[PDB]
C-alpha cells in the first residue's frame, strides 16, 4: 500500500497511509529519486500516520511523495559471497563490483541470543602487546573495548590487533566502519588488497568490509552497526564458524542516537543524550556475543568525549 | 467580469505566518523540496529547512529583520546551490557566491550543490603530491599532503592565519610555470572575523600577485548566522570544481570555532536540546560531513584533489575542549600553536610534541626526509630538559632559531633544505645563537644567487646525491670561516 | 498606522495591528503616557501581532492601550549641538539643559560598512601620550581594551585622549556609558567641566555624552551602545572626522543583550549567556572601522567576568 509523505525535517521523516499501516522496523521505499532512498519507521504517532528515520540524505523530498511499503526490516546479503567485499548501510554494494549474489538475506533487526544459548568459555588470548597481555588481557570469543580520547591510538592499536590476530586465524573476519575517516577505509581496503586477506580473482576472502562513514547522514550512522553486525552472525550461526568483529567508532552509533532523537520528538536526557541510551546499546552489544553453536571475538573501538570517561 | 488573481496559488509560492527567532514560517510552498532555495519579496534567499503538516520553517540566509508578515516567499526550484568555476579566481564573494569586492558580476556557466555527500571508498586513494607552505618548521616537521586534511589550530594570536597566507603566497611558484599538475588553486573562507581583516587580507595577497588564483568567501561578524554556518559549504563545493576535473586545489576554513557558534545560535533558536558547552548533538556531523569532501581523487576520477586547512581557536590551550576534539578526530593530524612559543618571538610558534602529520610524510620529497629526519625527535627532546648532553641544548638552540621565519616571506623546497642540512649535519654548532638569523639571510641569498645548479639538481632530483652533499657541505663551511671573522 | 496592546510580561509587550504591521527594530510610541515609552519590535508572532522590548519601565499598561508606530527604529538627535550635552537611549536630553536643537536625525540601527568601503591600510591613530604610542599603540578604526577601575587615573586618561585626538587630529569624541553606576556618570559629567572638554557656556565641547545606566531596565541598556554608536557615525559619514567613541563598559552591553534575550525566551548557551553571543557583538563592533569618509576608533572598558578569559 502507498503512503504520502506529510512532513520532513533532517533525517526524520513522517509518512501517512490510507489503509494497511506499517509496522515499526520496516524499510520502505522512497519513489521518484535516482539512488535508493530507505525509510525506517520509529514510531506511530496517530491518525494512520508513522514516523521514520532516513538511511540516507533527504534534500529533494517534497510533501505529498509517494512512499511503498517493502513489508519487512531492511533486509541485507550475508554468506560467503559478501566476503572481499564492501557493503553500505542497507545492503547495497559500494566497491563497484557488480551486485552481492546470495541465497539467504538477514535482516539487520534482530532479537537477542537467549540465556540457555550462552557460552561461558574463558580462554586468554595472546595478541602479542606486553600492556594488554601482562594486565588486562583479551579473551577468545569474548568483548574487547579500546576507550580512547582524540588521537590517542586506536585506530593504531586496532589495525595492530587485526596485524597480529587476524593474519594468524581459521575463521573469518569482519570490520565495521562506524563513523570514521573515509580515507581510512580507502588505506584498510588497498592494505587488505596487498597482503592477500582480501583477494579479487580468487573466492577465498578472510574478511567482510562494512562502512558508514561520518560523512554518511545520522539515521545511516545509527543502523550501520546493526548492518556489520548481522554479517557476523550469519557465520555465528548457521555455519558456526569463529568470528573476528572489528567496530571503529562503536561511539558514533551512540552519537548518531543523540541527533535523531532531538527530531523524534524526546525529552532529552543528561549532556543531551537520548533518554533510550543504555536500551539502544543494550539490544545492540548483547548480539554481539559467543553463543553455544558459534563464536565472536569483537574488538571495539570507543571515542571519549573532551577525554571524559564519565 | 474579471477572473480572479491566482498568481499567488499556494503550490508554488507561500506567505509568512511569523518570523523574529532566525526561523521565518511559510504558510504555502507545497510543492517545495526539503533544503530547497526560497526567494523572499525583499530580494532576500532562505532555505526550506523545516517541512511540517502546516507550514514551512525557512532559515533565511541574510538579515531576517527585513521580512514581515504577509511577505511573499517564492521557489527557486534549485537545492541550495552557488557559482561554480574559474570565473570565481580573484574575486571575493559572500556566501551564497554574490560579489561583494565592486568588479561586477561572476560570470560563472556552472553551478554546484552546497550540500553534496564527500567521494566513497573506491574513488579515493591516498596522498602523493606534496602541498608546499613554504614554511620551514611546517615542510620539515609536518608535511601536508594534496588531500590530506590538516588541522592548524591553536590560542588567539598565535599565527593561525599567517601559515594559512604564506602557503597562498607560496603557489605562485608553481601557478606562474610550465608544469600543469603542481599547479593549487586557492580558497580562503573567512567566518565571523572583521571585515576590515579580510580587506587587508586580500590587499597583502593582491601585492603578492596571489589573488588571480585564489576565491575569498566572506561571511564576517556582522552577516547573520546563517551565512557563517553556508560559507564554509559553499567554498567547499566550489573547491570541488577542481578536483572534480583533475585539479588540484586548497581550502581554509578561517575558522571552524566561529562557525561553530554560528550553528549553536541557529539550533539554540531552533530550541533543540543542547548538550557540551550548550553545542547541539551534530556540531560533529557539522564539521565531519564538510572536511571529508576534500580528499585524494584516483586517476580514474579526473586525478584531481582538495587539501583542506581548517582551522580552530582554544582557551588556554585546552586541546581536550569539545570542537577541538572532534575536529581533531576529523582530520588527518595536526598543527598546535602555542601562545608560549609565540610570546618569546619564536614563530611560526609549532608544538613538535603535538603537531604530527603522518598521511603528509608519505607525500615528502626524499631531500627534505634526510636532513630533516631526526629533527622531530630531537626538537621533543630539547624541550623536556627544563632543568654529552649537554650537546643537545646547543642544538636546539640553533635549529630552533633555524626554523624561525619572517612573514610573507616563503622559501622553496630545494631551499628550505639547504638552510637546515647546515644546522642538523652540525656546521653552525661553534656559533652564537643571535648569528643564526643574519646567517641564514646571507647564506640563503648566496646559494640562489651563485649556485642555482645545486639548487637545480635538488629540485629536480627531489633528492640529496652524494655529489651534492659533497658540494654542499662546502659552501656552509666556508661560508662560516667568513661570515664568523 | 495605530495599534493595541494585548499582552504586558515585564519589559515584554506584545502589540496588535489592524493593516500596518511595523518590521523589526522600529520604535513604537505608547500614548497615555507622562514620559516618553518606546518598544522596539523584535519578533513578529503572527495573527497581526508583534513582541517587543520595553526601554522602560512598562507599569501603568493596560491591554488595549494605543500605540503609534514611528515608521523607522529609535532615531535621536545627532550634529554638533549633542556635544556638550547628556542624552539617554531614546535621544531624548537628561542634563535639564532644554531640546537638543537638532538638524538632522539618525537611527540607532544600522547595516555595518560594506566590503569596498573597507580601508585596506592600516594606520597609526598618535594618541600623544609615549606610553600608548610606542609599546602598544592605537589603530584608526580600531578596538582597544582598557583595564582598571579606580585609583589608577582611568577618567583623566579619557579626557587626555578626547583633547588629544581634537586637538591633533580635530576629531569629535562620544562617551556611551553602558550600564554603569549613575553615580560615576556624575563624577565625569563634572570633571570633565573641570578640565574643559565640556563647555557649558559656549559650544567649544569635544564629547557628546551618551548615558543608559544600570537603573534602566535591560532593553534599554542593551540599546544604549547603538545609541552613542550612532552620535560618533555622524562626525565619521557627515563631517568626515576621526572620532573617539569610548564604552563604558562593554561588559554591560553583553549583559544586557543576555538578560534581553533570556526574557523572551530564547534557550540559553554556555554559561548563561544568549545564543546570539557573537551576532550581538558583531553587529555592533563592525560599525566602528576606518571608511573612506573617516573613522571611529574606539576605547571600551571591559569587566572580566570572575578574571577568567576564556
Ligand atoms: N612569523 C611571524 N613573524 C612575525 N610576526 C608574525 C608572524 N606570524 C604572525 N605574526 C604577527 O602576529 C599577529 C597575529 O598573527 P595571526 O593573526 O596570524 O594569528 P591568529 O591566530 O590568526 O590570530 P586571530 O585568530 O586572532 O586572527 C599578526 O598581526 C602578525 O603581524
Ligand atoms: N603505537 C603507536 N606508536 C607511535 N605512535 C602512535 C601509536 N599509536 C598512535 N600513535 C600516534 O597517534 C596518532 C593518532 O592515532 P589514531 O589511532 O588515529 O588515534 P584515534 O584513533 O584516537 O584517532 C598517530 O598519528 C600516531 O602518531
Ligand atoms: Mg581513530
Ligand atoms: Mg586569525
Amino acid at each position: 500500500t502507498t503512503g504520502r509523505i506529510v512532513a520532513v525535517i533532517g533525517a526524520v521523516v513522517d509518512v501517512q497511509f490510507d489503509e494497511g499501516l506499517p509496522p515499526i522496523l520496516n524499510a520502505l521505499e522512497v519513489q521518484g529519486r535516482e539512488t535508493r532512498l530507505v525509510l525506517e519507521v520509529a514510531q506511530h504517532l496517530g491518525e494512520s500516520t508513522v514516523r521514520t528515520i532516513a538511511m540516507d540524505g533527504t534534500e529533494g523530498l517534497v510533501r505529498g511523495q509517494k512512499v511503498l511499503d517493502s513489508g519487512a526490516p531492511i533486509r541485507i546479503p550475508v554468506g560467503p559471497e559478501t566476503l572481499g567485499r564492501i557493503m553500505n548501510v542497507i545492503g547495497e554494494p559500494i566497491d563497484e563490483r557488480g551486485p552481492i549474489k546470495t541465497k539467504q538475506f538477514a535482516a539487520i533487526h534482530a532479537e537477542a541470543p537467549e540465556f540457555v544459548e550462552m557460552s561461558v568459555e574463558q580462554e586468554i588470548l595472546v595478541t602479542g602487546i606486553k600492556v594488554v597481555d601482562l594486565l588486562a588481557p583479551y579473551a577468545k570469543g569474548g568483548k574487547i573495548g579500546l576507550f580512547g580520547g582524540a588521537g590517542v591510538g586506536k585506530t593504531v592499536l586496532i589495525m595492530e590487533l587485526i596485524n597480529n590476530v587476524a593474519k594468524a586465524h581459521g575463521g573469518y573476519s569482519v570490520f565495521a566502519g562506524v563513523g570514521e575517516r573515509t580515507r581510512e577505509g580507502n588505506d584498510l581496503y588497498h592494505e587488505m588488497i596487498e597482503s592477500g586477506v582480501i583477494n579479487l580473482k580468487d573466492a577465498t576472502s578472510k574478511v567482510a568490509l562494512v562502512y558508514g562513514q561520518m560523512n554518511e547522514p545520522p539515521g545511516a550512522r545509527a543502523r550501520v552497526a546493526l548492518t556489520g553486525l548481522t554479517v557476523a552472525e550469519y557465520f555465528r550461526d548457521q555455519e558456526g564458524q569463529d568470528v573476528l568483529l572489528f567496530i571503529d567508532n562503536i561511539f558514533r552509533f551512540t552519537q548518531a542516537g543523540s541527533e535523531v532523537s532531538a527530531l523524534l520528538g524526546r525529552i532529552p536526557s543528561a549532556v543531551g543524550y537520548q533518554p533510550t541510551l543504555a536500551t539502544d546499546m543494550g539490544t545492540m552489544q548483547e548480539r554481539i556475543t559467543t553463543t553455544k553453536k558459534g563464536s565472536i571475538t569483537s574488538v571495539q573501538a570507543i571515542y571519549v568525549p573532551a577525554d571524559d570517561l564519565t | 467580469i474579471l477572473g480572479a488573481d491566482t498568481s499567488v496559488d499556494l503550490e508554488e509560492t507561500g506567505r509568512v505566518l511569523s518570523i523574529g527567532d532566525g526561523i521565518a514560517r511559510v504558510h504555502g510552498l507545497r510543492n517545495v523540496q526539503a533544503e530547497e532555495m526560497v526567494e523572499f519579496s525583499s530580494g532576500l534567499k532562505g532555505m526550506s529547512l523545516n517541512l511540517e503538516p502546516d507550514n514551512v520553517g525557512v532559515v533565511v540566509f541574510g538579515n531576517d529583520k527585513l521580512i514581515k508578515e504577509g511577505d511573499i516567499v517564492k521557489r527557486t526550484g534549485a537545492i541550495v546551490d552557488v557559482p561554480v568555476g574559474e570565473e570565481l579566481l580573484g574575486r571575493v564573494v559572500d556566501a551564497l557566491g554574490n560579489a561583494i569586492d565592486g568588479k561586477g558580476p561572476i560570470g560563472s556557466k556552472a553551478r554546484r550543490r552546497v550540500g553534496l555527500k564527500a567521494p566513497g571508498i573506491i574513488p579515493r586513494i591516498s596522498v602523493r603530491e606534496p602541498m608546499q607552505t613554504g614554511i620551514k618548521a611546517v615542510d620539515s616537521l609536518v608535511p601536508i599532503g594534496r588531500g590530506q586534511r590538516e588541522l592548524i589550530i591553536g590560542d588567539r594570536q598565535t599565527g593561525k592565519t599567517s601559515i594559512a597566507i604564506d602557503t597562498i603566497i607560496n603557489q605562485k611558484r608553481f601557478n606562474d610555470g610550465t608544469d600543469e599538475k603542481k599547479k593549487l588553486y586557492c580558497i580562503y573562507v573567512a567566518i565571523g572575523q572583521k571585515r576590515s581583516t579580510v580587506a587587508q587580507l586580500v590587499k597583502r595577497l593582491t601585492d603578492a600577485d596571489a589573488m588571480k588564483y585564489t576565491i575569498v568567501v566572506s561571511a564576517t561578524a556582522s552577516d547573520a548566522a546563517p551565512l557563517q554556518y553556508l560559507a564554509p559549504y559553499s567554498g567547499c563545493s566550489m573547491g570541488e570544481y577542481f578536483r572534480d576535473n583533475g585539479k588540484h586545489a586548497l581550502i581554509i576554513y578561517d575558522d571552524l570555532s566561529k562557525q561553530a557558534v554560528a550553528y549553536r545560535q541557529m539550533s539554540l533558536l531552533l530550541r533543540r536540546p543542547p548538550g557540551r558547552e550548550a553545542y547541539p548533538g551534530d556540531v560533529f556531523y557539522l564539521h565531519s560531513r564538510l572536511l571529508e569532501r576534500a580528499a585524494k581523487m584516483n586517476d580514474a576520477f579526473g586525478g584531481g584533489s582538495l587539501t583542506a586547512l581548517p582551522v580552530i581557536e582554544t582557551q588556554a590551550g585546552d586541546v581536550s575542549a569539545y570542537i577541538p576534539t572532534n575536529v581533531i578526530s576529523i582530520t588527518d593530524g595536526q598543527i598546535f600553536l602555542e601562545t608560549e612559543l609565540f610570546y618569546k618571538g619564536i614563530r611560526p610558534a609549532i608544538n613538535v610534541g603535538l603537531s604530527v602529520s603522518r598521511v603528509g610524510s608519505a607525500a615528502q620529497t626524499r631531500a627534505m626526509k634526510q636532513v630533516a629526519g631526526t629533527m622531530k625527535l630531537e626538537l621533543a627532546q630539547y624541550r623536556e630538559v627544563a632543568a654529552a648532553t649537554q650537546q643537545l641544548l646547543s642544538r636546539g638552540v640553533r635549529l630552533t632559531e633555524l626554523l624561525k621565519q619572517g612573514q610573507y616571506s616563503p622559501m622553496a623546497i630545494e631551499e628550505q633544505v639547504a638552510v637546515i642540512y647546515a644546522g642538523v649535519r652540525g656546521y653552525l654548532d661553534k656559533l652564537e645563537p643571535s648569528k643564526i638569523t643574519k646567517f641564514e639571510n646571507a647564506f640563503l641569498s648566496h646559494v640562489i644567487s651563485q649556485h642555482q645548479a645545486l639548487l637545480g639538481k635538488i629540485r629536480t632530483d627531489g633528492k640529496i646525491s652524494e655529489e651534492s652533499d659533497a658540494k654542499l657541505k662546502e659552501i656552509v663551511t666556508n661560508f662560516l670561516a667568513g661570515f664568523e671573522a
